[PDB]
């Protein structure tokens, strides 16, 4: 951890456009985590700050870093309903298929939040629409249970 | 009445004397107190809820009290936390002048009745209702020095052996332990739990079954049969005493007959209720008493009375046990009752040096000089009377006093002795021309000061209980100063003033009388000579008079306001705060780099260092911390370098460079509550259905903009705490249900295990304690320890937890703030430097009227009180000065002749400004206080003046300016002595250093300035007040 | 309920006394703990 990489994980997270650009301008660590492994892309794409999204891959930030519990920046974006996130993530090279160490993958979390934009997204990109998380669930699985139905035909 | 007493001086004595016991009475039974009580009445209600985070303390424990905070009397606005501690505070305030005890009682009856509402685990801890204080009489440490005791154990021995006898000592109203008394602690093994198919369920059961209480009943009892022998009570189980006793606690029996014992699962000893605050003095573990003053009550007598107590104590300590005294005010409030009387006496003794130069005899000198005490003693008993307490604020207003309450019985005499050297009448005819010169003037002198320090006593709120303290010491000692004037030194002018024959005025003396008196004598007609001259030329000095009311202002407006003097009270804090996440440890090692400072960089100054891991003003947690730091006497001190303000700038200087942690230190405000001075107090409200997170982003947008505005605002601040990483663990119902396993089962495992468990009571040495069930620490320090905890299953299998969970890091609040009721989020800031805080908070509100849909604000505590508190100002004023130029217009029976006198106001506050100003003081309470009492004077000496030329004007027909130089000719001595006198009282605070010099700086350079301007000033501007206002009407 | 003397002293008569502090015009308090488990503490107030 540095003095630079501390001030980008805050300013990522804060949304703080500019101090994000000065911070990119002065070498400050893109690949910095915090103690349960996020990254400023992860904060970014938590917190729904697209431009930093943006700037931190430009950039060179790992687009797959992964936190202690596997959980990747696609994780985040996908299941907070960060759209436009999701399709620049996927469109830099974002793990479509990732599992975090439950075995969910971002196609659960949207689908759990019924975020119907950012499924067909990552139907798109080729999401593994019969991936099953530790339980042995799948997207669809979670539809029904969820009684989404829009959802559930999307799905088929 | 000065002619009903001057025919009866020993009834005058009497009056005297009855004054004078009264008084001694009165200081005798005296409350004596550092300050009265000024912030409005406050209740404060405190829950727990062992391993609960913010938003389930939020949810489950705070919104339902405050549902039910209704039918509550004079509640001004209620606010709460909730944290990660499991901890929630609400507290209510309410309006000035209402009845703690039944505010309390309200509250705690609304309380009782939502109690059902509650969690069990809430109503098992209990649900504290408090009268909510800021202010401790004295924090007593305990420590011990031979590390033969951990904080646990000297926090045990204090709840034990301690904190009963000093919460029965006379004085002390309530008692604090910082700690808890020993709680049985079960740290359980998951390891061996599983080893033999048990969980938390089975070692909280078991313990309940075999640690209680059982009723049985009686052999013999009533009905009987008769001839019945023997009645006898049964006695039958009984709680655990021991360790021992809960090692042996039985768990299960296997099939080879072995058997199950909780010490085979769990570490078992004695410990603390709670782990989060880590204490030290010096490095040495330390627990201690926080000790607040009963109602009332005498701080020096209770502290005198707690020491003894202690003392008394000391025999039976352990070794290595030692008590010591980090905080106590009673020294520093000792050297302010000191200083205070220094001042009264050597005003006494003043009085006496002032009047024997001038009027060069026993008699003469010692009958204004007697009024003195009589006086000062009549004022504490109608304080007493009044129910005050000898405090700073009523101590300093005395002084503040003292050239009014001084200057009657100077003025009678004076008088008197002029007359029978003009005119050669024998002592008490010439007492009676003198008094029937002044008496009415005199006493419209007392309604005019009465119509100027009354309305004061009339502020709302916090600032109007402080100036309450000073408008009735004021008033009182006014209106005793008037009596006794009236009453006792025209009796004793009459009787015991030597007769003076005419002409004589000392001038063929020999020395230095006969030196000073020719030297007065010429002057006086240099005197009246300029004043002649003056009145020959009155436009020029119009002209002056206006630029002296616009100097006035200008110093005014840019004199930077403040409420109280900080002051070197030997003590101070320091701030420890590192990222949030950061561990104790870290914090710990802060700490230890902050402690290790004081006492190697300021060995000379510190006196020990109390570091308080784990404590914060706004927001608790591991990552916060503070040490408090204890000086030397100040004694040993000397010179501005080791006074707190430098100690303390060094500090925060030297601690600039640590890295991960904020550490600051700061002096203690002057009471402990109130404004940051120009400080505001903002509450960001959700008023729909926003939530936490829309809240944050309206509340980070208002911060944004503010900062946009240094001109205006400056540090606008968050008070309370960012959202944290929280780990989020989803039991999976479906799995649990085909498992066979219970959610039962699944959240007392995790539960009991990550956040301990309250099971019940036992007895320790006869004192009932807490027992607490938890996983020792190893085991539930990291998400891979989650799979090490197993849950019985109905079908007897061991399933992890593993098996039927998932989890996920999110960010949530480790501080959830509400205000009357909904989601909040408080704001500090101020008034950038120029700026009112009217201004600043005027912004504020603009800024948040463009916040987004539903988001609304308040303001609370001193701004509050400025928003209703603050409009009072003028509307006071205004009904002091029209019933001042009433008294006036009644006094001179005219309508225009008071202007003469009112006019002197500026003249007096533009020296009491310019002294401010240039020693870099401010507009506080004791330099108002003091313009105002310096403005009362001023008035009286014009009253007279002006009360004697009229005169002459009316009853000897002279001239407008014949009766203006001769009144101005006989007012010049009487006028000389007081502010001699008083000026001279006023110099040792001027130029005082150290303990409660801040307070007699403050009183002492305004009163000092003030009174050098008024006096010079109105011996020539009055005269042409008097001339001016009569000419033009 | 049930208790005796001791056991009621212990965990009821002596918790509610070490409460009864800074009360204004205490003149003396006294109580009896009883084998019926039954508690009594008196307050005795200055007589104004
Ligand atoms: C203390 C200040 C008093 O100072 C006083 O000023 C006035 C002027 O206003 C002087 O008065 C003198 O100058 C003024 C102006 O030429 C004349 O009107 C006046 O007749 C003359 O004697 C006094 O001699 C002096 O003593
Ligand atoms: C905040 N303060 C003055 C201090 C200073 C030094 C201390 O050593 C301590 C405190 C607070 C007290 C509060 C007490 C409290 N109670 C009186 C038992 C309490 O409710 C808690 C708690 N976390 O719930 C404590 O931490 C606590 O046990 C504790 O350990 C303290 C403690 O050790």
């Amino acid at each position: 951890g540095s003095d630079l990489g501390k001030k980008l994980l805050e300013a990522a997270r804060a949304g703080r456009d500019d101090e994000v650009r000065i911070l990119m301008a002065n070498g400050a660590d893109v690949n910095a985590a915090d103690v349960v492994g996020w990254t400023p892309l992860h904060l970014a794409a938590y917190w729904g700050h697209l431009e930093i999204v943006e700037v931190l891959l430009k950039n060179g930030a790992d687009v797959n870093a992964y936190d202690t519990l596997g959980s990747t920046p696609l994780h985040l974006a996908a299941h907070f309903g960060h759209l436009e996130i999701v399709e620049v993530l996927l469109k830099n090279g974002a793990d479509v298929n990732a599992k975090d160490d439950n075995g969910i993958t971002p196609l659960h979390l949207a689908a759990n939040r019924g975020h119907l934009e950012i499924v067909e997204v990552l139907l798109k990109y080729g999401a593994d629409v019969n991936a099953q998380d530790k339980f042995g669930k799948t997207a669809f699985d979670i539809s029904i249970n969820n009684g989404n139905e829009d959802l559930a035909e999307i799905l088929q | 009445m000065p002619n009903f007493f001057i025919d009866r001086p020993i009834f005058a004595w009497v009056i005297a004397i009855i004054i004078m016991l009264a008084g001694g009475l009165a200081i005798l039974k005296l409350p004596v107190a550092q300050y009265p009580t000024i912030a409005p009445p406050a209740v404060t209600i405190s829950a727990s809820y062992p391993g609960a985070d913010a938003k389930t303390v939020q949810d489950t424990v705070t919104q339902v009290i405050e549902q039910n905070m209704n039918g509550i009397d004079n509640l001004m606005y209620m606010s709460s936390n909730s944290d990660s501690t499991g901890t929630v505070q609400i507290t209510l305030t309410f309006e000035s002048g209402t009845d703690a005890d039944i505010a309390q009682v309200q509250v705690q009856n609304k309380l009782q009745l939502a109690m059902p509402l509650l969690p069990q685990e809430v109503q098992q801890q209990g649900v504290s209702v408090e009268k909510s204080s800021s202010s401790f009489l004295m924090v007593v440490g305990v420590i011990n020095t031979d590390g033969t005791m951990t904080q646990e154990d000297i926090s045990d021995y204090v709840a034990a052996n301690m904190k009963d006898a000093i919460s029965r000592t006379s004085g002390v109203g309530d008692v604090q332990l910082f700690g808890s008394q020993y709680a049985m602690r079960i740290w359980m093994n998951p390891n061996e739990l599983n080893k033999f198919q048990l969980t938390p369920v089975d070692v909280i059961t078991a313990i309940k079954a075999q640690n209680a209480q059982v009723a049985a009943g009686q052999l013999g009892g009533t009905p009987p049969v008769k001839g019945q022998q023997l009645n006898a009570s049964i006695i039958a189980q009984t709680r655990l005493t021991s360790t021992e006793e809960f090692g042996k606690i039985l768990l299960k029996v296997n099939q080879d007959g072995s058997r199950v014992l909780l010490r085979d699962v769990a570490k078992i000893e004695l410990g603390g209720e709670n782990y989060d605050i880590i204490a030290e003095f010096n490095g040495q573990p330390a627990s201690g008493l926080g000790i607040k003053l009963a109602t009332g009550a005498n701080a020096l007598d209770t502290a005198a009375a707690i020491r003894a107590e202690l003392a008394k104590m000391e025999p039976f300590f352990p070794s290595g046990l030692k008590i010591v005294y980090p905080y106590d005010t009673t020294p520093f409030v000792k050297i302010s009752i000191h200083e205070v009387v220094k001042t009264l006496v050597e005003a006494i003794i003043l009085v006496f040096l002032v009047m024997y130069l001038f009027l060069q005899n026993f008699r003469a000198t010692l009958i204004p000089t007697i009024a003195v005490p009589v006086v000062l003693l009549g004022t504490f008993a109608v304080l007493a009377a009044f129910g005050f307490s000898i405090n700073t604020l009523t101590m300093f207003g005395m002084v503040l006093a003292i050239g009014l309450l001084v200057d009657n019985a100077i003025v009678v005499v004076e008088n008197v002795e002029r007359v029978m050297a003009e005119e050669g009448l024998p002592p008490k005819e010439a007492t009676r021309k003198s008094m029937g010169q002044i008496q009415g003037a005199l006493v419209g002198i007392a309604m005019v000061l009465s119509a100027v320090f009354v309305p004061m006593a009339f502020f709302g709120g916090s600032t109007g209980a402080i100036y309450r303290q000073f408008s009735i010491t004021i008033v009182s000692a006014m209106a005793l100063s008037v009596l006794v004037a009236l009453i006792l030194t025209p009796a004793l002018c009459a009787t015991m003033l030597k007769p003076i024959a005419k002409g004589d005025h000392g001038e063929g003396k020999k020395g230095f009388f006969g030196w000073f008196n020719r030297m007065f004598e010429k002057s006086t007609h240099h005197y009246t000579d300029s004043v002649g001259g003056i009145l020959r030329s009155t436009g020029r000095y119009l002209v002056l008079y206006l630029i002296i009311v616009v100097g006035m202002a200008y110093l005014f407006v840019r004199l930077p306001s403040s409420f109280l003097p900080d002051e070197d009270q030997g003590v101070f804090m320091t701030m420890v705060q590192l990222p949030a996440g950061a561990t104790q440890e870290r914090t710990q090692k802060v700490l230890n780099e902050v402690t290790h400072y004081y006492l190697t960089k300021e060995k000379n100054n510190v006196e020990s260092v109390f570091a308080v891991n784990g404590f914060g003003f706004a927001g608790r947690g591991q990552n916060t911390g503070i040490a408090f730091v204890s000086l030397k006497d100040w004694a040993d001190r000397p010179g501005e370098e080791n006074k707190v303000e430098a100690i303390t700038m060094r500090a925060t200087r030297a601690f600039s460079q640590i890295k991960d942690a904020m550490v600051f230190a700061f002096n203690l405000p002057a009471i402990v509550e109130l404004g940051t001075a120009t400080g505001f107090d903002f509450e960001l409200i959700d008023q729909a259905g926003l939530g936490h997170e829309k809240l944050t982003q309206a509340r980070n947008q208002l911060l944004a903009e503010a900062a946009k505005h240094p001109d205006m605002l400056t540090s606008v601040r968050p008070n309370g705490l960012e959202d944290t990483p929280q780990f989020k663990i989803d039991i999976d119902q479906e799995k649990a249900q085909a498992l066979g396993v219970s959610i039962n089962d699944i959240n007392t495992t995790l539960g009991a295990a990550w956040g301990g468990s309250y099971v019940n009571d036992f007895i320790d040495r006869g004192r009932v304690k807490k027992v607490y069930v938890m996983s020792e620490a190893k085991y539930r320090m990291l998400p891979d320890d989650i799979g090490d905890w197993y849950v019985r299953a109905a079908d007897g299998q061991m399933v992890p937890f593993s098996a039927f969970s998932s989890s996920r890091w999110e960010y949530g609040s480790p501080r959830l703030e509400r205000y009357n009721g909904l989601p909040s989020m408080e704001i500090l800031g101020q008034a950038a430097p120029g700026k009112s805080t009217g201004e600043a908070m005027e912004l504020m509100e603009q800024l948040a009227s463009k916040l987004p849909t539903g988001v609304g604000y308040d303001w609370t505590g001193m701004s509050y009180q400025e928003r209703l508190s603050g409009n009072q100002a003028p509307s006071l004023y205004a009904i002091s000065l029209i019933v001042v130029f009433l008294c006036l217009a009644a006094l001179y029976e005219s309508w225009s002749i008071p202007f003469s006198v009112m006019l002197v106001v500026p003249l007096g506050v533009i020296g009491a400004l310019l002294a401010a100003t240039f020693r870099g003081l401010t507009n506080d309470v004791y330099f108002q206080v003091g313009l105002l009492t310096t403005i009362g004077l001023s008035a009286k000496n014009a009253i007279l003046i002006v009360e004697f030329a009229k005169d002459l004007m009316d009853k000897e027909g002279k001239g407008l300016i014949e009766a203006t130089l001769d009144a101005v000719r006989m007012r010049l001595r009487p006028i000389l002595m007081t502010s001699l006198a008083f000026i001279l009282g006023v110099m040792p605070l001027v130029i005082s250093t150290g303990a409660g010099s801040g307070a007699q700086n403050a009183v002492g350079t305004g009163v000092m300035g003030g009174m050098v301007t008024a006096t010079v000033l109105a011996i020539f501007f009055v005269p042409v007040f008097f001339v001016v206002v009569r000419r033009r009407f």
